[PDB]
């Protein structure tokens, strides 16, 4: 009679534990597969993370006439997409990256990019390398006298390192910030240590109660009869109040308005057992 | 530009402590002190407020009998003494199920991270040695620089022996491979993307360009090819011909390209055998000390 | 920075003030394109991007 | 930010919450001695001390490893006493020992009146100090 | 001593001769030899416990060295095999090349050597609880 | 200073490597260390067996068969192949669909010759 209750309880704790070890080993090996976007191509395949380009300038015009065919697929997204991936202004385009977490991946020129990651608040960074290779330049008018000494000065300032001392002085030195652990940390299994110490504290607290109860009584029948029928006619009515007054399952049915993700309801429900 | 060349980050030489890698070095330390901690609180509640047998030598043996899952021989018999056994048991059902779970994450998805990721990361160490060519632009660049990151990086390779310089390019390549990367060679960044994409695929380019030079088609002074070349190199670069023809020679006409999960070697769990035999030898020293005591 | 308004073939802005007289130098972020190095000359690039 | 040192203040708090229960049962048992029994006061008070020697000995090796030198440096003046309170009065008997033979005098009782006030003072000082740095770390 | 490539069976010693550097075992060399020494001094105290029966503690102290022979041999075995395996991993990958590392028969002896020299320890330590428990 | 002979100490080891403890336990500090670190030895060897058998069976479950052109475009392990004369090469060489362009990019630059000469040979390589 009793080795069956001890039987199928044992088999119950072989499946619930081995569906806990074998599921905690399926979080930790599916958020270990998660790779950050570190290339153009690794942003080509992601249909989850969306692209982005300012709506007027050389940056659109690079993709539209591209034949490298990594970029051709990237332009193939940006025409046919909903809603508009094309921001109008680089103040807006940054502000979508700031707001929309991990979704939006604005494409801009590298020297505007490094002066926004080191500028308050540091909420963005540059991944991967350069797609193409432009160049800035000093413009001499057409044939004037200042066309060969400027050209021979911007070679001299490049080699001595003034063009690098000046970049570090404005991108980095007047910056606003600086410059994976692969293991469970105490944040992960935190609540076990709280339920441990919080568990011990309830033991010694009851150990004071245990000490006072059965040692100061040193120096029943009707109580079971009273409390049990109290628990009965309450608990007979507990399920009674439960089986009516229909609040069993709320259902906050809703939709996502993708701008700020804007959770907006569609209906609600409080079905009891036969009353919706 | 000047850029860095290191060996592709190899799997490991897994040091013989590597069993305890799935949990951090601060969870294994919290366990030991919550081992002693829950052994002690069991002892207070068992001796004081008695219903006993759980001495402090016997309550340590209960909690080692509860953490290693091997069961116990002496169960607590009191309401407060069982709640010590109640929440220490639930402690070990999670930490062993977080140990098995995270170690099934190391063996399935193996990612090798690189030791360095910048030039600053090479400057903020002494473990990995550098290397350049002995005579050339890469040599002269660090010497005349004043940017203080590339000046610390010059003071090292000014002095440090054995000789960090090479005498040819194939030397510096074959001093990374054959060197189990400890030697970071400093190529021009167009050859880093070449030696990576030629067999044996062993080396990769980490970080970004340090300097920024530029290759140019040269025409002699005052030639009449000076204008059409200049207006065609810009024309090719915009028509995507200087990129489509870059993908072809570095990558497309090239090597590497774009697992099996072998069994655990002895070396992965070899840290436990050393703790086992050392755990024996220390007990046989307790055998003699106990016997001479008697 | 620059434009070539094709209804009127006028350079706009910074290249439009350095073709059309009233500047002598443009130390500023001008992208070395093709249509700009036909009407004004650029130095070698001071910044790669 | 629950780190290892943040755990250590949590553990030594719920431990020292029964260190104050040691000293309260220690002072009332000796209140029964000089007022109101030598060989019972022998037995009951030989028991209570060897925990409060050893549990405070745990506290000193914990915060060594938690790198909390301030709180380590706090406890060692109690440990300096208990390192020498292990040495001083090693009375006799070749037993475990403590506080036990020939009491109700003036000399050892004042040596026991030193125990009655100074221990409950420190352990109620520590219980407030540990709850400081426990909360001080977890909100930091 | 090479067998197939450079076919001449010349028995080098990796102390200072000349990828196959083979000085992975050079970190782990003395540990079967250390176990051999504690097996020497255990065998010396094996039969002199039989020659004189009058001295009491002769089987057990001898029996310690028979066990310390085995435990030092296991750490000899592990640190041998641990030093082979990691050298078979840091080799740069090439899918045109195979590295077999099949064991010999002296390692098979050294494996069987543990089995026997623990049995000698257990049998000698039962000899102590018939000799001294009578004497 | 019994119940612990080699017929019972080969049973508090086989009752400890399998994680089911027996009724025998050491009762001395000399013996509760040997029973100590043997226990910790059978927590790491078993949990490096469960957590490695769950890394075969989830890495040969990732293995997907080639069911498309594109799923053969990315595999540099499985090699391509085309008869050395006919419309089948000539389809790839002039292709602009660019899944096929990468596929032709392999077949020129490859070693050894992926191009068989005869469909009797090309089958016989498969
Ligand atoms: C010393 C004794 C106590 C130990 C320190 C307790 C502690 O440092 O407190 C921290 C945790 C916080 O956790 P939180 O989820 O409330 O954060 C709420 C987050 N906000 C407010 C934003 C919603 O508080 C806790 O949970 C404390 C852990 C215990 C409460 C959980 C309830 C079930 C477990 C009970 C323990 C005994 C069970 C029987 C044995
Ligand atoms: C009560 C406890 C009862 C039983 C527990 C026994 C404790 C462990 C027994 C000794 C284990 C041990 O101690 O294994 C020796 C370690 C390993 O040597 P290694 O790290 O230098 O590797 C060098 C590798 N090569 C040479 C290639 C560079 O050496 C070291 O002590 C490493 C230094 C850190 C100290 C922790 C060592 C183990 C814990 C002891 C407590
Ligand atoms: C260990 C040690 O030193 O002796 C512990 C001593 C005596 O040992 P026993 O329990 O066998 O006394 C006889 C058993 N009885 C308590 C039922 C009469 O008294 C005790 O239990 C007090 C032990 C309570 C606190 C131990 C903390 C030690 C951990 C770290 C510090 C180093
Ligand atoms: C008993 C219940 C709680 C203790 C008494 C209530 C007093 C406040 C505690 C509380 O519940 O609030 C939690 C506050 C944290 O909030 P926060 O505003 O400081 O933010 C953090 C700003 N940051 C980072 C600059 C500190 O804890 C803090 O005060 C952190 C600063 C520590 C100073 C007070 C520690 C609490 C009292 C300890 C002694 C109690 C003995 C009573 C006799
Ligand atoms: C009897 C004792 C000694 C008599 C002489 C040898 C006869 C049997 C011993 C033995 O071992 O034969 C020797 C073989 C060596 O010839 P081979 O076939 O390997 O090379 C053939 C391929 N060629 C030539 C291309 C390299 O070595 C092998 O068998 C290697 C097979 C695997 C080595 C370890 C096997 C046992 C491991 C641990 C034993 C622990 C439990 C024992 C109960
Ligand atoms: C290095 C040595 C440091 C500790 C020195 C030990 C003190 C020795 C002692 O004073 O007594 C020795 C007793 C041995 O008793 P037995 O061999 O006759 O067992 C009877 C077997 N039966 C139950 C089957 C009948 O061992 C004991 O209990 C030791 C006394 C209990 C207190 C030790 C607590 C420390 C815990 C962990 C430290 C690691
Ligand atoms: C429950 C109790 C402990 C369970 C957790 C065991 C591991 C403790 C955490 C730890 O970090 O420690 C590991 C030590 C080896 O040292 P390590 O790897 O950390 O070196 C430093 C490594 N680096 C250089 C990379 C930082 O492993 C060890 O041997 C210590 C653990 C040995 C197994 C239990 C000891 C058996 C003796 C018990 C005596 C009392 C029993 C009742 C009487
Ligand atoms: C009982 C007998 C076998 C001797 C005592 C135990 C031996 C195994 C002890 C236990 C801790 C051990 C160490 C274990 C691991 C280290 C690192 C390894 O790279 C070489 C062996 C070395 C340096 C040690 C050798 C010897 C050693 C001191
Ligand atoms: O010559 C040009 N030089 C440019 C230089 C920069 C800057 F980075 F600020 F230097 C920028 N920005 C980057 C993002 O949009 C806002 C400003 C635009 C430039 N444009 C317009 P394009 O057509 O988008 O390249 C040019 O034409
Ligand atoms: O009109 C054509 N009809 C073809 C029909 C077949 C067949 F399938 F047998 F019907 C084949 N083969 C398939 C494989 O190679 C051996 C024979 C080749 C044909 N070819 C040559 P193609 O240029 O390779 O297509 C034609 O030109």
């Amino acid at each position: 009679s009793g080795r069956i209750v001890g039987g199928v309880w044992w088999f119950f704790t072989l499946i619930i534990i081995s569906s806990y070890t074998a599921n905690l080993a399926a979080f930790l090996t599916v958020e270990r597969m998660v790779s950050p976007i570190e290339s153009a191509e690794d942003l080509s395949k992601q249909t989850e993370i969306a692209y982005g380009t300012l709506d007027s300038g050389s940056t659109k015009e690079f993709f539209r006439r591209s034949k490298i065919a990594v970029f051709d697929k990237m332009w193939t997204y940006m025409r046919s997409a909903e809603p508009s991936v094309f921001v109008r202004t680089t103040a807006e385009g940054v502000a979508r990256v700031r707001k929309s977490k991990g979704k939006y991946a604005y494409l801009l020129e590298s020297t505007m990019n490094e002066y926004i990651e080191q500028r308050k608040p540091c909420d963005t960074m540059k991944v991967g390398g350069n797609l193409d290779s432009k160049g800035y330049g000093i413009a001499t008018p057409k044939g004037s006298s200042l066309g060969t000494p400027v050209n021979l000065a911007v070679l001299k300032l490049s080699e001595q390192g003034v063009l690098d001392k000046l970049k570090n002085k404005w991108w980095y030195d007047k910056g606003e910030c600086g410059a994976k652990t692969s293991a469970l940390s105490l944040s992960n299994v935190a609540g076990v240590f709280y339920i441990l110490v919080g568990g011990l504290g309830l033991a010694m607290l009851v150990a004071l109660i245990e000490f006072c109860y059965k040692s100061r009584a040193e120096a029943g029948r009707k109580a079971l009869t009273l409390l049990s029928s109290v628990f009965a006619v309450c608990g007979l009515g507990l399920l009674g109040i439960a089986v009516s007054t229909d609040y069993w399952l709320y259902l906050e049915e809703g939709i996502i308005l993708p701008q700020n993700q804007s959770t907006e309801v569609k209906m609600s429900l409080h079905s009891g057992l036969w009353r919706v | 530009g000047i850029s860095i060349m290191i060996k592709k980050p190899q799997k490991s030489k897994p040091g013989v402590f590597s069993f305890l890698d799935p949990l951090a070095y601060e969870i294994w330390m919290c366990i030991v002190f919550a081992y002693i901690g829950v052994s002690v609180v069991l002892f207070l509640v068992s001796r004081f407020s008695p219903y006993n047998e759980f001495g402090i030598f016997n309550s340590l043996w209960f909690s080692l009998g509860a953490f290693m899952q091997q069961g116990c021989d002496i169960s607590p018999r009191s309401l407060s003494g069982r709640i010590v056994g109640g929440v220490w048991w639930f402690f070990t059902l999670i930490i062993i199920s977080s140990y098995t779970a995270n170690l099934a994450a190391f063996l399935t998805v193996e990612r090798m991270v690189s030791p360095i990721e910048s030039a600053e990361d090479l400057s903020k160490q002494t473990e990995i040695a550098y290397g350049t060519l002995d005579s050339g632009s890469t040599k002269e660049f660090f010497r005349r620089s004043k940017i203080a990151v590339f000046d610390k990086m010059w003071t090292y390779m000014r002095s440090a022996e054995p000789s960090v310089f090479v005498r040819t390019t194939a030397e510096g390549v074959a001093r990374v491979r054959k060197s189990k990367g400890k030697y970071a060679y400093l190529l021009e960044s167009t050859m880093n993307e070449y030696i990576e994409q030629r067999k044996p695929c062993d080396t990769m380019k980490v970080g970004g360009n340090l300097d920024s030079k530029g290759y140019g088609i040269a025409t002699p002074k005052g030639s009449s090819l000076g204008t059409p070349v200049n207006l065609a190199v810009l024309k090719l670069s915009e028509q995507g011909v200087l990129d489509k023809l870059k993908n072809k020679w570095w990558y497309d006409k090239g090597e590497c390209g774009a697992e099996k999960t072998s069994a655990l070697s002895l070396s992965n769990v070899a840290g436990v055998f050393y703790i086992l035999v050392g755990g024996l030898g220390l007990a046989m020293l307790v055998a003699l000390i106990e016997f001479c005591y008697k | 920075y620059g434009a070539r308004d094709a209804d009127t073939k006028i350079w706009n802005g910074m290249v439009g003030e350095l073709v059309y007289g009233k500047a002598d130098i443009a130390i500023a972020p001008l992208t070395i394109t093709l249509v700009r190095e036909e009407v004004i000359d650029f130095s070698k690039p001071f910044m790669s991007l | 930010a629950f780190t290892f040192a943040a755990f250590c203040y949590m553990l030594t708090l719920v431990l020292c919450a029964s260190l104050i229960f040691f000293v309260i049962w220690h002072i009332i048992a000796f209140d029964e001695l000089r007022t109101d029994n030598i060989e019972r006061i022998c037995c009951l008070l030989r028991k209570l001390v060897v925990p409060e020697y050893s549990i405070h000995g745990l506290f000193c090796l914990m915060f060594l490893c938690a790198a909390e030198w301030v709180t380590l440096g706090l406890n060692i003046p109690l440990l300096f006493y208990h390192l020498w309170r292990y040495f001083h009065r090693p009375a006799d008997g070749s037993e475990v020992m403590y506080d036990a033979v020939s009491i109700m005098n003036a000399d050892i009782l004042n040596y026991c009146q030193k125990e009655s006030w100074c221990k409950l003072a420190f352990y109620l000082l520590s219980f407030f100090y540990y709850l400081y740095s426990m909360v001080y770390t977890l909100v930091s | 001593c090479f067998l197939a490539g450079e076919e001449r069976g010349r028995c080098f010693t990796i102390e200072y001769v000349m990828v196959n550097v083979l000085k992975m075992i050079r970190s782990a060399t003395p540990f079967p030899l250390v176990s051999l020494f504690f097996m020497f001094i255990g065998f010396i105290l094996s039969n002199i416990g039989h020659i004189r029966p009058h001295r009491t503690i002769l089987a057990f102290v001898s029996g310690i060295f028979f066990i310390l022979s085995g435990l030092s041999l296991v750490v000899g075995l592990v640190l041998y095999i641990s030093s082979i395996n990691d050298e078979m991993l840091n080799r740069t990958k090439d899918a045109e090349t195979y590295f077999n590392y099949k064991y010999g028969w002296s390692f098979a002896f050294a494996a069987i050597s543990f089995l026997l020299t623990e049995s000698a320890g257990v049998m000698s330590v039962y000899l102590f609880m018939k000799r001294y428990t009578a004497e």
